[PDB]
């Protein structure tokens, strides 16, 4: 069953560029789309075909759309190492961006290109024998990432009602910020996308930044460093879609395993180990060590303290030299030794998936090769701390209606701010109520 | 978002405008004839923002020169890069406005404004992606202030979705003891509050003070003042014209710098402060630039930032230096000076580094949306009110067709502007 | 009505027309509707020679209009240093207060006429005079950050 990735705005495009590079390396697909280990030339039914179509020439093409309202970032994909990988018509650019303004992305500028994007998506969908749904990558803080994405998700829900929509969302951090209004864009897009998205993996730019500085010894991480770490995590999350495996094998199973109720659909990703490539001779960490590391807040994709929360679901996705009985033993020593508290209504259990191929390192990356790695996906109420921090910044500015004139001048009703914010308040309550 | 159409109106406007095109042409490798002699390519990646690529790898300033006084056209042309401007883009009258805003805005200037618009249309229609307009003008005169604001209003109607940015030189009796200038400024400020998205308040009071008190220039000339302007103008536009880690346009700047539509008057500040020729090559440390760019003595508006609060600040460091240092030093200034930033705009300080410097080794350019700028508006309001209470020279204005009520409305709108500033200066998070 | 013509001649700076009207009995102390005299107008518009001539012909150097402005107020507001001095030499009340409580010192200070400020001070301007809002000229200098003025006022 096919998965279409949509990459919206600069963050979504730059992270998408990094992900597809990694996917190609993981699958053995060359930058021109050729895949020598692919024995079926016409097309085929293999697991990597969920992400890649195949042309008659043997070219393996990402099932991916890149959209931005300005062309600078996508022009880099057009001229980069993977220029030949993508459908040229699946890289769509407007001329003028959303100016960090949700309302321009969603109402004014975004409407000029929405139907082209949907028609191009429809072309990819029509190549699909069984479209599972969409992976949507985007920033929360950008005007395109926030406003166009929510417009796009609204439209996708209409045109693809039964299809799952997963999001990888970049949550803004002051350390690497582009605008003062990002808290607004974040609440606005969260409010309007909450109903249309089945599962959303928030990547806290501050968490990735801190990991780059602490584990990778990178003094001032750039987007390239961040996006390389993120793509490793995204790859670990989507591996089950792309490879044989028994956990999370389709988009629906993500919701089944991680989303107990529709709105609290924000799993925390934790990844380990993250080791600098300068430590090429690093001692190899055991299954127990890396599993323990999944309960260290320092390895979390989102800054929050799961010791302050209750878990509702927990999946461990191992990649590499991982003996299942060692996983069981490590889980036994975490179920007893650590303060992991599930909610009373959820099986206090861990789902385990093991892909026995170790993670791929991107040439030029910051990461050392490792023999085993683990991505934990958990739905924990402690992620409500991330919303609270965002909601507080929002409230500080909205109290004075700072910047609001920019949104209202771009087709938006001021009441949309209060509706969005109340929806967030209810989201916070949803997490307190569950615990 | 790429092309900026630049307009310069009146004697001050043309004079600092010419200085701007000199300083940035030089910074982009362009010479007085349009030929690029730059040694680095990123000097041309973003050249299209301020230049039309004509014939012969020629780069022509996307600049419209306007003045009701024919005289300044000649001084513009006599200028270093005076032959660089499209001859078709010089729109000049015959009489001048005689420091009478009403002449600039309602009579002589309204005659010429259509001629200027036609050129604006020409230059705009040849734009791949027009981001908006930049006007250089004084507020104290008649053409720059009266016609300028008429020119702003007309452009606004035809191009409502584009950014209107001004470099507006505030009058000061220290530089021009002409007593109608408060009138002209106040009438102009009323226009700028409604029709511009971003106005850099360049204050002749400040420019004089810097030259006289700091640079120890005992008889500052316009040339000395304009050296501060052009450095400021280069600084504040760095990131429109140089790639950097920021993709800066006039609208993203507005969205992040203007929390309330009327509070769009920025106080620019620059470090290091230098006189013309001055061999002040001693350099400056990041912590020094960072402190100085935040000192009243470095502000181009005669305002003490420590008398108000910074709603938003954008700072452009230029030259070779650790973006990690600037990150640390800028955090440093923010926490040591925490009470001078509003707490209800999180992360309201934005920093860019840009490798290419201006002609020094290191500069910092500050763009503050500070409530302290009410001090400038209060200074002008008080002079306006002194004159207006006695109705001095009102007949110069009413005789051009202006109603006395336009004066009281300007003054009220300026007093309202000062109250708004005080309102957000005193607001707290709780 | 030569008074009305003298007023216009004073405003307009027509020296010869002033001399003539005076010689034909024009009221040197005629008033427009605002209570402005020819001397007020000549002082406002910078006509130094008309000011001197009116003053040799019976002009009340301290005439006030309806708002309490004396000619010295207007000369100090507008910045005509020579008229300020000529008015002071003919008995202008350096501390005259108008309907806003403004003294000529207040107006010269507000307008940045620093030489006039100095002259008024040498002529006995009261630096403690408060306008209707309590401001002395020194307060104005401090409130406006005019250090040049504030130095002058501290002498
Ligand atoms: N991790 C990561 N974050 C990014 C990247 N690019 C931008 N961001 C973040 O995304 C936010 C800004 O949104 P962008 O994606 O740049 O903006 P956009 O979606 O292009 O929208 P507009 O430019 O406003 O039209 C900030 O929080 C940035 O830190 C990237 O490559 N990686
Ligand atoms: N900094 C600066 N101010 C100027 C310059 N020329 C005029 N001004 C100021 O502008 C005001 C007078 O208006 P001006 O621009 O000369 O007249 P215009 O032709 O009507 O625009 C006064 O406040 C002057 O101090 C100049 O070259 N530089
Ligand atoms: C207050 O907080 C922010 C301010 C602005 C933004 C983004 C947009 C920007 N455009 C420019 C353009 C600039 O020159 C024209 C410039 O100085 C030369 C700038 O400062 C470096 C910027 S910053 C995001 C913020 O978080
Ligand atoms: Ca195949
Ligand atoms: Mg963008």
């Amino acid at each position: 069953r096919e998965c279409i990735s949509i990459h919206v705005g600069q963050a979504g495009v730059q992270i998408g560029n990094a992900c597809w590079e990694l996917y190609c390396l993981e699958h053995g697909i060359q930058p021109d789309g050729q895949m020598p280990s692919d024995k079926t030339i016409g097309g085929g039914d293999d697991s990597f075909n969920t992400f890649f179509s195949e042309t008659g020439a043997g070219k393996h093409v990402p099932r991916a759309v890149f959209v931005d309202l300005e062309p600078t970032v996508i022009d880099e994909v057009r001229t980069g190492t993977y220029r030949q990988l993508f459908h040229p018509e699946q890289l769509i650019t407007g001329k003028e961006d959303a100016a960090n303004n949700y309302a321009r992305g969603h109402y004014t500028i975004g409407k000029e290109i929405i139907d082209l994007v949907l028609d191009r998506i429809r072309k990819l969908a029509d190549q699909c024998t069984g479209l599972q749904g969409f992976l949507v990558f985007h920033s929360f803080g950008g005007g395109t990432g926030s406003g166009f994405t929510s417009l796009l998700m609204e439209r996708l829900s209409v045109d693809y009602g039964k299809k799952s929509k997963l999001e990888f969302s970049i949550y803004p951090a002051p350390q690497v910020s582009t605008a003062v209004v990002e808290p607004y864009n974040s609440i606005l897009t969260t409010h309007t996308t909450l109903e249309h998205s089945d599962c959303a993996f928030m990547v806290d730019n501050e968490a990735i930044y801190d990991i780059c500085r602490r584990n990778l010894d990178i003094e001032r991480p750039t987007y390239t460093n961040l996006n390389r770490l993120i793509s490793q995590i995204v790859s670990s999350i989507t591996a089950s879609l792309r490879f044989d495996g028994a956990l999370n094998v389709d988009l629906t199973e993500f919701q089944t395993n991680l989303v107990p109720y529709p709105r609290i659909h924000f799993p925390l990703a934790t990844y380990a180990p993250v080791i600098s490539a300068e430590k090429a001779y690093h001692e190899q960490l055991s299954v127990a060590e890396i599993t323990n590391a999944c309960f260290e807040p320092a390895n979390q994709m989102v800054k929050c303290d799961p010791r302050h929360g209750k878990y509702m679901a927990c999946c461990l996705l191992y990649r590499g030299d991982v003996v299942p009985k060692d996983v069981n033993a490590a889980i036994a020593t975490i179920k007893t030794k650590r303060s992991i508290q599930f909610v009373d209504w959820c099986p206090t259990g861990f789902k385990v998936g093991i892909n026995y191929q170790p993670p791929t390192v991107v040439p030029g990356g910051d990461l050392a090769k490792v023999q085993r790695a683990v991505c934990m996906l958990s739905n924990t109420t402690a992620i409500a701390e991330a919303w609270a921090r965002l909601d507080h910044k929002f409230d500080l500015m909205y109290a004075k209606r700072a910047f609001v004139h920019w949104y209202v001048g771009e087709g938006m009703e001021e009441g949309e701010f209060s509706e969005a914010r109340e929806d967030m308040a209810a989201l916070e309550k949803d997490y307190e109520e569950v615990g | 978002m790429r092309e900026i159409v630049h307009i310069q109106a009146g004697q001050c406007g043309n004079q600092i405008g010419a200085k701007f095109w000199e300083v940035i042409s030089d910074e982009h490798g362009i010479d007085p004839t349009g030929s690029y002699h730059g040694d680095s390519d990123l000097q041309l990646e973003r050249i299209n923002v301020y230049y039309n690529e004509a014939t012969g790898n020629k780069y022509v300033p996307r600049a419209i020169l306007v003045d009701l006084e024919p005289g300044t056209m000649d001084s513009v042309r006599s200028g270093p890069f005076g032959q660089i401007f499209r001859p078709d883009n010089f729109v000049f009258g015959q009489s001048g406005a005689g420091n009478n805003w009403a002449k600039g805005h309602y009579t002589e200037g309204a005659e010429l404004v259509d001629s200027v618009l036609d050129v604006v249309r020409k230059e705009s229609e040849s734009c791949d992606c027009l981001q908006g307009f930049q006007l250089t003008h004084s507020l104290g005169g008649g053409t720059g202030s009266g016609m300028g604001t008429l020119l702003i209003s007309k452009i606004r109607e035809e191009y409502p979705d584009r950014i209107m940015n001004t470099f507006s030189v505030m009058p000061s009796p220290k530089v021009s003891d002409t007593v109608v200038e408060p009138y002209n400024a106040t009438l102009s400020v009323h226009q700028l509050v409604e029709n511009t998205d971003e106005t850099y308040c360049i204050d002749n009071e400040a420019l004089y003070d810097i030259c006289f008190r700091t640079l120890k220039l005992t008889t500052p000339t316009y040339g000395d003042l304009n050296h501060l302007v052009s450095a400021t103008m280069s600084g504040v536009t760095t990131c429109l014209r140089f790639p950097g880690q920021l993709n800066a346009d006039l609208r993203k700047l507005a969205v992040n710098m203007v929390p309330f539509p009327r509070l769009h008057f920025f106080m620019p500040g620059f470090a290091p402060l230098t006189s013309r020729g001055s061999q002040q090559y001693r350099a400056l440390t990041v912590p020094e630039l960072t402190q100085q760019m935040f000192d009243s003595k470095n502000m181009m508006a005669a305002c003490d930032p420590r008398h108000g609060r910074y709603l938003t600040v954008a700072a452009i460091f230029r030259g070779r230096m650790s973006m990690k240092e600037v990150d640390e030093q800028m955090l440093n200034v923010q926490n040591k000076n925490s009470s001078y930033f509003v707490e209800w705009i999180p992360n309201n300080v934005k920093t860019a580094v840009c490798d290419i410097p201006p002609g020094l080794k290191m500069s910092a350019t500050f763009i503050g949306n500070s409530t302290a700028i009410q001090e400038l508006f209060k200074r002008i309001s008080e002079q306006f009110t002194a004159m207006f209470r006695r109705k001095a020279f009102l007949h110069w204005y009413t005789g051009e067709g202006m109603d006395e009520m336009e004066f009281t409305e300007a003054e009220s709108n300026m007093n309202d502007l000062v109250s708004e500033y005080q309102q957000y200066q005193d607001a707290t998070a709780d | 009505d030569l008074g009305k013509k003298l007023l216009e001649a004073a405003r307009a700076g027509q020296d010869d027309e002033v001399r003539i009207l005076m010689a034909n009995g024009a009221d040197v102390n005629a008033t427009d509707a605002s209570g402005l005299t020819p001397l007020h107008l000549a002082a406002t518009y910078g006509h130094l020679e008309i000011v001197e001539v009116l003053l040799k012909h019976g002009a009340d150097v301290n005439a006030i209009d309806i708002m309490g402005s004396t000619p010295l107020h207007l000369a100090a507001l507008i910045g005509h240093l020579e008229i300020v001095e000529v008015l002071l030499k003919h008995g202008a009340d350096v501390n005259a207060v108008d309907t806003w409580g403004d003294t000529p010192l207040h107006l010269a200070a507000i307008m940045g006429h620093l030489e006039i400020v100095e002259v008024l001070l040498k002529h006995g301007a009261d630096v403690n005079a408060q306008d209707k809002f309590g401001k002395t000229a020194f307060d104005i200098s401090i409130d406006n950050g005019n250090e040049d003025l504030a130095e002058i006022l501290q002498k």
